[PDB]
């Protein structure tokens, strides 16, 4: 004839979380830029034999 | 962080 409780008492968990970050960052440029491709020499050529 | 600031205060109270 006995009977269940409706529930049953459950132990409770507090739960503490922690997430830390951290960045750091440079960036350098400097100097002098110069052309690489430059025109050359030409020569042309032009006759009219007749 | 500068000593008087909050964000000190709320960095202090973190990592209990």
């Amino acid at each position: 004839l006995a009977t269940p409780s409706p529930f049953d008492m459950e132990k409770m968990v507090w739960l503490d979380v922690n997430i830390l970050e951290i960045r750091k960052s440079v960036l350098e440029n400097f100097g002098v830029d110069w052309s690489k491709q430059i025109p050359g020499p030409f020569a042309a050529f032009g006759k009219d034999f007749v | 962080l500068p000593k008087g600031s909050t964000t000190r205060d709320a960095v202090d109270r973190t990592l209990g």
